[PDB]
C-alpha cells in the first residue's frame, strides 16, 4: 500500500513550534515521486542522505514532525544552529538523519491583523537538550526576585503570538514546515521505496 | 478546565456591570478568551476579544465603543465591563477560549465554555 | 466584516439518513471555520475545527469538508442524541462572526 | 494521561477464547504507533506478551494471539487455565511523545 | 540476559523528596531509553517521563510537570528520579524499563522492568 | 513624529522635594509604559525608576529606593517622578524614556525626551 | 544588575577608517541589546535596536552583531557626522546598566 503522506502535508491546521506533533509512518512503500514534484516546496535540503535517491533504501520507520515559524527561522532547524527557535522551541542534533521540508504557507495560515495563536517560546532557564519539547508555562525568573506565581518586572511570561499578517515581507510570513526523521535498525524493514 | 461566570442578574438600561469568568484547570496566560452571546431564541453572536498578553481589545460593530473589556493574569479571572447597556443587549454571555498547541485545544475554535450567565434589563 | 450564510435554515430528516449541512462565505476564509453543536439549554461545543478535523471526544459519524468560499457538513447516520442545531463560525477578521444555524427535526 | 479505554473485566468458561478489546483515539493509534500488550502476575513486576501489535517473544504458547485495526485493537485468548486470573494491560504512545498505558483488565475463570 | 535492579523501600514525610535509582546491567547503558512507570496499589499503570542518556534528554508527561527531574549518569549506568514535593497520593510502585528495540527515539515495547521499589509515604 | 517635552527643575535645598513632569502626548499614551533615566554632568548614564502599562507596579533602583515616589495620571498624558530626601549625588538632568513594545517582554527603550536639569548647592 | 564594561574609552580617527566597539558583559543576555549615540548639549538617540535590526533614519555605515557575552558595533567607513560618543545598554535584567562612553575625536 501507498505512503500516508496525504494525512501529514495536507493537513488543514499544524501545530505550533513550542509544542508540536509527531506521526509515525509504518507498512507502506516511499513513494516521494508524488511529492517531489511539486518545486513551489522552496527547501528540501536533506542532510545524512542525499536527494532523490530515497526511493532506493529500506528503512526501518518514519517519523514526521510538524510545526509553523516564520520565514527568519527557516536556517535554525539544522543541526548545530541557534536563534531564538532551535534554543528554546525545538533543536535537531547533530547527528540527525532525514530531510527538512519547508514551503511557503501565506495563503494557508495567515490572516489580517495576527493570526495570534501560533505560539513560541521566548524564555527558558537553558537551552534545549535535542528532541525536547517544552510545554510548560510557569513564568521566568529574569533577575534575582523571585515573585512566585505573579509576573511583571524581572519576571516574565515565556510566551508571545507571531502576528501573521499576510501585507509582510517575504521573510515574515509563515513558513510552514515538515521535518521528516528515518530511522534505520536491525528489525525487518517496513518503509521502502518502489 | 473548568470554567464559571458570575456576576449577571437584572438591571435598569444604562448601568454599569462586571461580569467575571472564574478560570481553573488550565493555563490561563497563554489563551485568548472571547465573550460569545447568545440572545433568547436566536442564534449565537460575537460579542468581544482579547489577546495574549492583552494587546489589542476588538469588539463586534454592535456593540463597541460601550464595551470595555479588561484581563486579571493574577487571578487567573475576566472582566468584562459594559456602559450604558441597552434594552435590546439581554441575553446569556459566555466564556471561551483558543489555542493552537494542538496537545491542548481546537485551534482557532471556542473549545472551553463557562454555564453562561443571563444579563437581563429590567424596568 | 465577514458575512457568512449557512444552508437551509430549517432542516428535518429520520433516524440513520445521511444529511448534508453547507456553508457559504462572502470572500476567502483560508480553511479556518469550525462547527458548533448546541443541545438546547446548554451551552455548545465543538465538533469539526478548521473545517476537517473532529474534537477528540467525538463520536467519527460526522463528517466535514471544503476549502475557499463554501463548506459542507456531512453527518453519515443519524442517532436520537443528534437533534439539535448546528453553528458555522468562521475565524479570519478581526470580527469573528457566526452563522444562522440549522435546526434538526423529526419526521 | 490514560488515553485508552479499556473493558474493567472479562471473564468466559474453562476452555474457550476470550478476547479484550483497546480503544484507542486518533492521536495515539490512529498517528500510526503500534500497540503492545502486558501481562501482571498478583506479587511482582507485570511481564511481556504481545509486541508489534501480534508478535510473541520466547515463553509464551500459542493460545496469545493479537491485532490492531484501525483505532482500535483486539487482544485473543484462547483456552482458559489456572494461569489466567492475572492483569493485563494495553500500551501504546501519544502523538506527542506522551506515554499512555491501559485502564485495566481482570480476567477470571468460572 | 539484560536485567534491571533498583533501591530498596523507602519512608519519607510528607513533603520532603526521593531519589529513586535504576542500577542497569547487561550491556551498554549507552543505548538505552529508560522510561518510569507509577503503579499506586489497586489501579493501572501510568507513564512518568523518558529519558535518552546519550542526548540528556526528558519528555515528561503532562501531569508530572515541574514536579520530577529525571536524569541520568553514563559513568555509574543509573538513572535517577528525583520527585520533589511528596504527597500523600505518591505512595505507590516505581517500576524503571527498556524501551525495546531503539535509542534515538523511544517509541516502542517496554523489556525489562526491573523490580519494584515501593516508597511510601507514611508517619 | 514621537515627541516628549518635559518640564519641573531648578534649583532645591538639599533635604528638599520636586515635581519632574514628563508630559507629551505624540502618540496613543495609555497602552505604552515609559520610565525614567539619568545623567550626572560629566558622567555616565543612570537608570533611577519606571512604572507599568497601568500605574500598578513600579521598580526602583538600587540606590535610590525609599526616597523616590513615581506617579501618573494616565488620562492626563503626564508622569510624575516625585523627588524627596535628595543628596549631593542626584543632581543631573532627567530624561523621560518610551518603552518600544505594547506591553510584554519588556525591553529596548525607544525614544528619549528634551530634559529638565536640578542642582543642589547652599 | 550587569556591571557592562565597554572598550575603547577614548580614541581618535579621521575619515576613511573602520572603528569596532565592544560591550562586554558579566551575566550572560542573549540579544537584548541596543545602542545609543549622544551629542554633547541634547539628548542621545537610538541609533540600532536589538543589537542586529536597523532604526529608520541613519546611513547603514554602522552594523550591529554578536550575541551572548561579547557584541561588537561596527562602523564601515568613517565620514564627519559622527563626531560624539557612544552607549551600550543591556535591558534582559531589569535595573538597565548602561556603558561608560567612547568619545571619537576628529584629527
Ligand atoms: C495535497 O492536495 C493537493 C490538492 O488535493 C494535491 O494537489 C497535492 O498533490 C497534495 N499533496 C501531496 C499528495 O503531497
Amino acid at each position: 500500500n501507498l505512503c500516508p503522506f496525504d494525512e501529514v502535508f495536507n493537513a488543514t491546521r499544524f501545530a505550533s513550534v513550542y509544542a508540536w506533533n509527531r506521526k509515525r509512518i509504518s507498512n507502506c512503500v516511499a513513494d516521494y515521486s508524488v511529492l517531489y514534484n511539486l518545486a513551489p516546496f522552496f527547501t528540501f535540503k536533506c542532510y545524512g542522505v542525499s536527494p532523490t535517491k530515497l526511493n532506493d533504501l529500506c528503512f526501518t520507520n518514519v517519523y514526521a514532525d510538524s510545526f509553523v515559524i516564520r520565514g527568519d527561522e527557516v536556517r535554525q532547524i539544522a543541526p548545530g544552529q541557534t536563534g531564538n527557535i532551535a534554543d528554546y522551541n525545538y533543536k535537531l542534533p547533530d547527528d540527525f538523519t532525514g530531510c527538512v521540508i519547508a514551503w511557503n504557507s501565506n495563503k494557508l495560515d495567515s490572516k489580517v491583523s495576527g493570526n495570534y495563536n501560533y505560539l513560541y517560546r521566548l524564555f527558558r532557564k537553558s537551552n534545549l537538550k535535542p528532541f525536547e519539547r517544552d510545554i510548560s508555562t510557569e513564568i521566568y525568573q529574569a533577575g534575582n526576585k523571585p515573585c512566585n506565581g505573579v509576573a511583571g518586572f524581572n519576571c516574565y511570561f515565556p510566551l508571545r503570538s507571531y502576528s501573521f499578517r499576510p501585507t509582510y515581507g517575504v521573510g515574515h510570513q509563515p513558513y510552514r514546515v515538515v521535518v521528516l526523521s528515518f530511522e534505520l535498525l536491525h528489525a525487518p524493514a517496513t518503509v521502502c521505496g518502489p | 478546565v473548568q470554567l464559571v461566570e458570575s456576576g449577571g442578574g437584572v438591571v435598569q438600561p444604562g448601568r454599569s456591570l462586571r461580569l467575571s469568568c472564574a478560570a481553573s484547570g488550565f493555563t490561563f496566560r497563554t489563551y485568548a478568551m472571547h465573550w460569545v452571546r447568545q440572545a433568547p431564541g436566536k442564534g449565537l453572536e460575537w460579542v468581544a476579544v482579547m489577546w495574549n498578553d492583552g494587546s489589542n481589545k476588538y469588539y463586534a460593530d454592535s456593540v463597541k465603543g460601550r464595551f470595555t473589556i479588561s484581563r486579571d493574569n493574577s487571578k487567573n479571572t475576566l472582566y468584562l465591563e459594559m456602559n450604558s447597556l441597552r434594552a435590546e443587549d439581554t441575553a446569556v454571555y459566555y466564556c471561551a477560549r483558543e489555542g493552537v498547541a494542538a496537545a491542548g485545544s481546537s485551534s482557532d475554535a471556542f473549545d472551553i465554555w463557562g454555564q453562561g450567565t443571563m444579563v437581563t434589563v429590567s424596568s | 466584516d465577514i458575512q457568512m450564510t449557512q444552508s437551509p435554515s430549517s432542516l428535518s430528516a429520520s433516524v440513520g439518513d445521511r444529511v448534508t449541512i453547507t456553508c457559504r462565505a462572502s470572500q476567502s476564509i483560508s480553511n479556518f471555520l469550525n462547527w458548533y453543536q448546541q443541545k438546547p439549554g446548554k451551552a455548545p461545543k465543538l465538533l469539526i475545527y478548521a473545517a476537517s478535523s473532529l474534537q477528540s471526544g467525538v463520536p467519527s459519524r460526522f463528517s466535514g469538508s471544503g476549502s475557499g468560499t463554501d463548506f459542507t457538513l456531512t453527518i453519515s447516520s443519524l442517532q436520537p442524541e443528534d437533534f439539535a442545531t448546528y453553528y458555522c463560525q468562521q475565524s479570519y477578521s478581526t470580527l469573528y462572526s457566526f452563522g444562522q444555524g440549522t435546526k434538526l427535526e423529526i419526521k | 494521561q490514560s488515553v485508552l479505554t479499556q473493558p474493567p473485566s472479562v471473564s468466559g468458561a474453562p476452555g474457550q477464547r476470550v478476547t479484550i478489546s483497546c480503544t484507542g483515539s486518533s492521536s495515539n493509534i490512529g498517528s500510526g504507533y503500534d500497540v503492545h500488550w502486558y501481562q501482571q502476575l498478583p506479587g511482582t513486576a507485570p511481564k511481556l506478551l504481545i509486541y508489534g501489535n501480534s508478535n510473541r517473544p520466547s515463553g509464551v504458547p500459542d493460545r496469545f494471539s493479537g491485532s490492531k485495526s484501525g483505532t482500535s485493537a483486539s487482544l485473543a485468548i484462547t483456552g482458559l487455565q489456572a494461569e489466567d486470573e492475572a492483569d493485563y494491560y494495553c500500551q501504546s504512545y501519544d502523538s506527542s511523545l506522551s506515554g499512555v498505558f491501559g485502564t485495566g483488565t481482570k480476567v477470571t475463570v468460572l | 540476559q539484560v536485567q534491571l535492579v533498583q533501591s530498596g523501600a523507602e519512608v519519607k514525610k510528607p513533603g520532603s523528596s526521593v531519589k529513586v535509582s535504576c542500577k542497569a546491567s547487561g550491556g551498554t547503558f549507552s543505548s538505552f531509553a529508560i522510561s518510569w512507570v507509577r503503579q499506586a496499589p489497586g489501579q493501572g499503570l501510568e507513564w512518568m517521563g523518558g529519558i535518552i542518556p546519550i542526548y540528556g534528554t526528558a519528555n515528561y508527561a503532562q501531569k508530572f510537570q515541574g514536579r520530577v527531574t529525571i536524569t541520568a549518569d553514563e559513568s555509574t549506568s543509573t538513572a535517577y528520579m528525583d520527585l520533589s514535593s511528596l504527597r500523600s497520593e505518591d505512595t505507590a510502585v516505581y517500576y524503571c524499563a527498556r524501551d525495546g528495540s531503539s535509542t534515538y527515539y523511544p517509541h516502542n515495547w517496554f523489556d525489562p522492568w526491573g523490580q519494584g521499589t515501593l516508597v511510601t509515604v507514611s508517619s | 513624529e514621537v515627541q516628549l517635552v518635559e518640564s519641573g527643575g531648578g534649583l532645591v535645598q538639599p533635604g528638599g522635594s520636586l515635581r519632574l513632569s514628563c508630559s507629551a502626548s505624540g502618540f496613543t499614551f495609555s497602552s505604552y509604559a515609559m520610565h525614567w533615566v539619568r545623567q550626572a554632568p560629566g558622567k555616565g548614564l543612570e537608570y533611577v525608576s519606571s512604572i507599568s502599562s497601568n500605574g500598578g507596579s513600579t521598580y526602583y533602583a538600587d540606590s535610590v529606593k525609599g526616597r523616590f515616589t513615581i506617579s501618573r495620571d494616565n488620562s492626563k498624558n503626564t508622569l510624575y517622578l516625585q523627588m524627596s530626601s535628595l543628596r549631593v549625588e542626584d543632581a543631573a538632568v532627567y530624561y523621560c524614556v518610551k518603552h518600544y513594545q505594547q506591553q510584554l517582554l519588556w525591553g529596548g527603550p525607544d525614544v528619549w525626551g528634551q530634559g529638565t536639569t536640578v542642582t543642589v548647592s547652599s
